[PDB]
This record gives structure tokens, C-alpha cells and sequence, in this order.
């Protein structure tokens, strides 16, 4: 499967942004999805990730309770629904699957990536 | 005789395929996979209460039906054995309904339905002792009329449970089933006038309480082994997921044990009767194997069609909410074969009534049970729960094969 | 999966007020019922309040009645409770629930049990 993100951009601190990953490919519902975001010179961190069978769900502590995540198996589409964006979630927002996966927080556990989004936010 | 079992058991598939369909549709995979525990806990009630000695029951009423005197001995004593064992259950249950919620559901929030079973459970022992009463009586149409009705207001009581007090109703409701069947089973048995009542009165004979022990321990060795491994390995799949992914895979072995049920009476009356009697080991392999024969490929083609139709069933049986799964029943079908394949073998240690040989087959399910889950439900979630139960018996099936040969030569 | 984050509490003194906010990160978030329980060490959680998720209809206990208000934000996926007039009987482990309208039925809208998605809890105390 291929990742296709979009979504991403400039907003101001307190406002909502939705981010889309367009998964192309067969089989899409057995694989599992995770968000990752990038700091300029610094490794991949975890912020959000979906398990494969779509029931559960895992979130970082800074993004427990204002992100979503969720998937669209009718559009092969993965959503992460930012709510209180604040300065701190300025970085490059990558997607990443796994076939019968999506329960671990290291990048190594994805194999398919996404060219990413960046999503910056000022004041 | 047999037509009125047949009859019986379709009603009550054809009740818990209800029941569990409107479970799945009103709660989801989170009802599904938080009711398991609870609905583990009310089978084991149906096995062990009023002491459990419900087949030794109907095995010696019917013994002892022309002696007068030795049957009063035997339904008085097995009146006593259910005052006794209902009314510290009953105490076990007001007591520890906080701790008990905790082991079932994670939670202390359901102490009040834990509670509340301790009046449900007198009705389930009370139930079953009228029931093997009419089984050992000869009454087969006294006993299917009583489950029959029994299924039917099962039904009316789970939606007016649910309907009035949610998900928590919804738990009352399965527990409800099997408990409200001592109202027709008790009319049943005043108006066909089979068994005197006065016989009912609680009387003690060491002698016979003693063999009804022999049937108390087989329900407790019983009670903890299967059960209390599902609990733990459902428990271990919510806290690593979620309740959702138990529902997940609960949902699979919901619409298993439709079919697996039917299978079941086909070789239990057929088969425990005449495992009984003989007393050759050639005769004894002459029945195992033919037995294999049967029961093996009956299995696997009602197995097989139901992989074949995974998407309808979970449409079906569940909701679409439940698609999940689909990807579950190779795993668990595979294993439903060999289980029931090692029923055979399950069954002869029941015939002989081997204590000794019914502990290691129950601790032997136990333990792969919980080696092959604590590797695989961690990294694969359900399916590694459909995973180690296909292992499990992959195993044990290979296991009781040896056993047998050994014990046959 | 939805999850609930909670955020709040701490001391309070008796007579005064404090806001909970209970955040939850998932979708359709106006499907569901949420509440607010409360539970002191070693009782059953026990219902404080509940909000609808139609019109918006609250329930509250009778021991809070008057004094506490529930309330909700589909848009940013929070719900709230102001508590005024504190007293000592409200030193409890505020939690916040999530469930759908049918596992409350027409009146197991209070049991905890009826809400399989809950909060991390937050620490109440009220001084005298």
C-alpha cells in the first residue's frame, strides 16, 4: 500500500485542523495506522495510532484527549481530528501502516510511510 | 425421547441466537466482549449449583425409581445437597459482589448485579434439581415443555431487562434465562403428578451423598479450569486493547456455539449410554473411532460452510459493527474441529468416570490454554485469542491421541 | 476506543466552587451520554451528574441537586461540571463516563456500570 497525506498548513493557536491520509492499495482494512510527527533535526515521535481490527485506539500523553484519530475503510482514508492545536504540535506529521499491526509506538514498527504534511501553528 | 431433546434444543438455539443478536446490536463489540465474563460466570451456576450433582440425579432416580424407599432417599438428599450449597452461595454472593465484579468486569461497578445473583442462582439450582427429577422420571415431554417455556420467557424477561435497565439489565437478562425456568418446571412437575412431593423434603444419606459427591467434585473441577482461563485471557485482551477487541472475538465463538450445539446432543445421548456399557478395550476402540468417523467430518463441513458464509454470519447473527472478525474464524474454526474432535475422548473419561483422568484433561486444556495466551494475545490482540485457541487444541488433540494409545495397549 | 482525559480538582475550601473539565478524544463524540461520578476510598462509584445527548436533558444526584451543573461542548469534544457550595461530603475522585443511550435503558441512567468508557479521575478535597 502507498500513503498519500494532505490536510496540513498554517493555522493560529486554538483552532481545529483535520489531516487525511489516502491509503492506495488492496486489503487496506487488515492494515493498522499510525500518526507520527518530526521535529526539524530531531527523530519520529508517536502521537496517534489505530489497531487493525478499527477498535482500539492510542494516544501520546500530549495528544490524549484533544486529537482523533479514526479510518474510513469505505474511502481507504485516515483522519487525525487536531482540536486545541497549540505551538507545541508545530512539526512534520507523518502516516505509517502495518499489516496486522498499529499497537506499537516505534516508527520501526510501520512499514509503509507517508511523504508527510507539515503542520505549523503560531502565537 | 429424542425428538423431544431435538425440540428443546432448538428452541434454545434458536433463543440464544436471539438474545445474543440483540446484545450485539443495542451494546456493540464493548457489550459483547464485557458480557462474556458475566455469561461465563452463569454457566458455571448451570454446572455448579446445588452442589452440581444434577446428572448423578437423574442417574440414580432412575436406579432406584421401583424401590420407594431408596428414591425418597435420593431426591431428599439431593434437595438437601441444593438448600444447602443455594443458601452459601447466596452468601458467598452478598459478601464478595465487589471483589467478584472486580475479577468479571475489572471494575467494582457491578457489585449490585453481583448481588442481585445471589437470589437469580437459587432459581437456576432449584431449576436444573427439577429437571433432572423429570429426566430421571422418563418424562422427556415434562422436561422439553419446561425448557421450552423456560426459553420463552427467557426471552420476555431479557428485553424487558434490558429495555428498563440498560446494559446492566441486559446482564440480568442472561442471568433470568436460565433462572426463571423452576416457574414451569415446578407447574410441570405438580400437574403430571411423576414424582410425589413429599419426596422433595431435605433428608441425609451419607451413602448416597457421598457417590453425589463424586458428581460435586467433576463441577468444581470443571467450574475452575475453562472458565477461570477465559476470564484471565479476556481480562489480558481488554487491558492490553480494549473491551472492544473482546467482543471482537467473543462475537466468533458466539456464532460457533449455534452450530457446536446441535453437534453436541448428536453424540451425548448416542454415545455416553453405550460408552458405558462395554467393557472390552477392543470394544471400547470400536467405539471411539467409529465415533470419529462421525462426529470429525460433520464438524468440519458445518464448520466450513460457516467460514464460507463469514460475512453473512456476522450480518446475520451480529451486526456489520462486528466485521471485524471475519478474519477470526479460520483460527478459531480450525480449533472448534479438534475440540470437539477430543470431545470423544472427554466423554469416555466421563463414561468410566476416571476423576484422575478428567483432572488432567481439564487441567491439560487449562494450561495450553494459558502458555499459548500469554504469547500471543499481547502482540495479536483477538486474533492472537483465535490463535492460541487453535493451538491449544492442535495440541491437546495430538495430546489425547498419545494418551489413548498408550492406555489402549 | 473512545478515551477520556480529566482535568481539574485539587483543594477547595468548604462553601467555595470548582470547574471539571473532562476532555474525550474520539468521533461522534454528540452520540454519547457522558456523566460525572464520584467515588471516596473503598465505595462504589457513585453518580453525580449526566447530560443527554439529544436535547441536552440533565440528572442529577439529590445530593448534589441545586449545587453542581453539568454541561457540554460537542464542538470542542469536552464536557464540564461547576461545583458550588462545597462541602466536606464531596471529598471524593471525580471521574467523567461515556456511553451510548441504550446501555442506560429508561432508568439505569446512574449505574457506573452502564458506562464502559471512563476517565483517569481526578482528586477532590474540600477543607472546613
Amino acid at each position: 500500500v502507498q500513503l498519500v497525506e494532505s490536510g496540513g498548513g498554517l493555522v493560529q493557536a486554538g483552532d481545529s485542523l483535520t489531516l487525511s491520509c489516502a491509503a492506495s492499495g488492496r486489503t487496506a482494512y487488515r492494515y493498522g495506522m499510525g500518526w507520527f510527527r518530526q521535529h526539524p533535526g530531531k527523530e519520529r515521535e508517536f502521537v496517534a495510532s489505530i489497531w487493525w481490527t478499527g477498535t482500539t485506539t492510542y494516544y501520546a500523553d500530549s495528544v490524549k484527549g484533544r486529537f482523533t484519530i479514526s479510518r474510513d475503510d469505505v474511502k481507504n482514508m485516515v483522519y487525525l481530528q487536531m482540536n486545541s492545536l497549540k505551538p507545541e504540535d508545530t512539526a512534520v506529521y507523518y502516516c505509517a501502516a502495518k499489516f496486522y499491526g498499529g499497537n506499537s509506538k516505534r516508527p520501526g514498527d510501520y512499514a509503509y510511510w507517508g511523504q508527510g504534511t507539515q503542520v505549523t501553528v503560531s502565537s | 425421547a429424542s425428538l423431544w431433546t431435538a425440540a428443546s434444543t432448538l428452541v434454545k438455539i434458536g433463543a440464544g441466537l436471539l438474545v445474543g443478536k440483540l446484545l450485539a446490536v443495542s451494546f456493540g463489540p464493548a457489550g459483547l466482549g464485557l458480557a462474556a465474563n458475566f455469561r461465563q460466570l452463569i454457566t458455571v451456576l448451570g454446572v455448579l449449583a446445588g452442589a452440581g450433582i444434577f446428572n448423578g440425579v437423574t442417574k440414580y432416580v432412575a436406579q432406584y425409581h421401583d424401590n420407594p424407599q431408596q428414591l425418597r432417599r435420593v431426591v431428599g438428599t439431593s434437595s438437601a445437597m441444593v438448600l444447602g450449597f443455594s443458601t452459601l452461595m447466596a452468601l458467598v454472593f452478598v459478601l464478595a459482589a465487589a471483589p467478584i465484579s472486580q475479577g468479571l468486569f475489572g471494575n467494582t461497578d457491578y457489585q449490585g448485579l453481583v448481588r442481585l445473583v445471589a437470589l437469580v442462582q437459587m432459581g437456576i439450582a432449584w431449576g436444573n434439581l427439577l429437571l433432572a427429577l423429570m429426566k430421571g422420571f422418563r418424562d422427556a415431554a415434562g422436561n422439553a415443555l419446561s425448557l421450552i417455556v423456560g426459553s420463552l420467557i427467557g426471552v420476555l424477561a431479557y428485553y424487558v431487562s434490558y429495555r428498563l435497565g440498560g446494559y446492566e439489565g441486559a446482564l440480568l437478562g442472561l442471568a433470568l434465562i436460565p433462572a426463571l425456568v423452576v416457574i414451569p418446571a415446578a407447574i410441570m412437575l405438580i400437574k403430571r403428578g411423576v414424582i410425589p412431593l413429599s419426596y422433595l423434603k431435605p433428608s441425609w444419606d451419607n451413602g448416597l451423598a457421598g457417590q453425589l459427591s463424586k458428581f460435586t467434585l467433576m463441577a468444581l473441577i470443571t467450574s475452575v479450569t475453562l472458565p477461570v482461563a477465559y476470564i484471565m485471557m479476556r481480562k489480558l485482551l481488554a487491558a492490553q486493547y480494549s473491551w472492544d477487541e473482546v467482543g471482537i472475538w467473543q462475537g466468533v465463538s458466539s456464532i460457533s456455539d449455534a452450530y457446536l450445539q446441535f453437534i453436541t446432543a448428536s453424540f451425548s445421548v448416542y454415545l455416553l449410554p453405550t460408552l458405558s456399557r462395554l467393557t472390552e478395550k477392543r470394544d471400547i476402540t470400536r467405539e471411539v473411532v467409529k465415533s470419529l468417523k462421525f462426529v470429525l467430518p460433520a464438524v468440519a463441513a458445518a464448520s466450513f460452510t460457516v467460514w464460507l458464509l463469514r460475512d453473512f454470519a456476522i450480518w446475520l447473527l451480529l451486526s456489520n459493527k462486528f466485521t471485524a472478525m471475519r478474519d477470526l474464524f479460520a483460527w478459531q474454526l480450525v480449533g472448534d474441529v479438534l475440540k470437539v474432535g477430543a470431545y470423544v475422548f472427554g466423554y469416555l473419561v466421563i463414561a468410566k468416570a476416571s476423576l484422575r483422568f478428567y483432572i488432567l484433561a481439564e487441567v491439560s486444556q487449562f494450561t495450553l490454554l494459558m502458555v499459548f495466551a500469554h504469547w500471543l494475545i499481547p502482540a495479536h490482540g483477538a486474533l492472537g485469542a483465535a490463535q492460541a485457541y487453535m493451538a491449544t487444541y492442535i495440541v491437546y488433540f495430538s495430546l489425547c491421541c498419545g494418551v489413548f494409545l498408550l492406555w489402549r495397549r | 476506543q473512545v478515551q477520556l482525559v480529566e482535568s481539574g480538582g485539587g483543594l477547595v475550601q468548604a462553601g467555595g466552587s470548582l470547574g471539571l473539565s473532562c476532555a474525550a478524544s474520539g468521533r461522534t463524540f454528540s452520540n454519547y451520554v457522558m456523566a460525572w461520578f464520584r467515588q471516596a476510598p473503598g465505595k462504589e462509584r457513585e453518580f453525580v451528574a449526566r447530560i443527554s445527548e439529544s436535547r441536552g436533558t440533565t440528572d442529577y444526584a439529590d445530593s448534589v441537586k441545586g449545587r453542581f451543573t453539568i454541561s457540554r461542548d460537542n464542538a470542542k469534544n469536552t464536557i464540564y461540571l461547576q461545583m458550588n457550595s462545597l462541602n466536606p461530603g464531596d471529598t471524593a475522585v471525580y471521574s467523567c463516563a461515556a456511553t451510548l443511550p441504550a446501555w442506560t435503558g429508561i432508568i439505569g441512567g446512574r449505574r457506573p456500570g452502564n458506562y464502559p468508557y471512563w476517565g483517569q479521575g481526578t482528586q477532590v478535597t474540600v477543607s472546613s
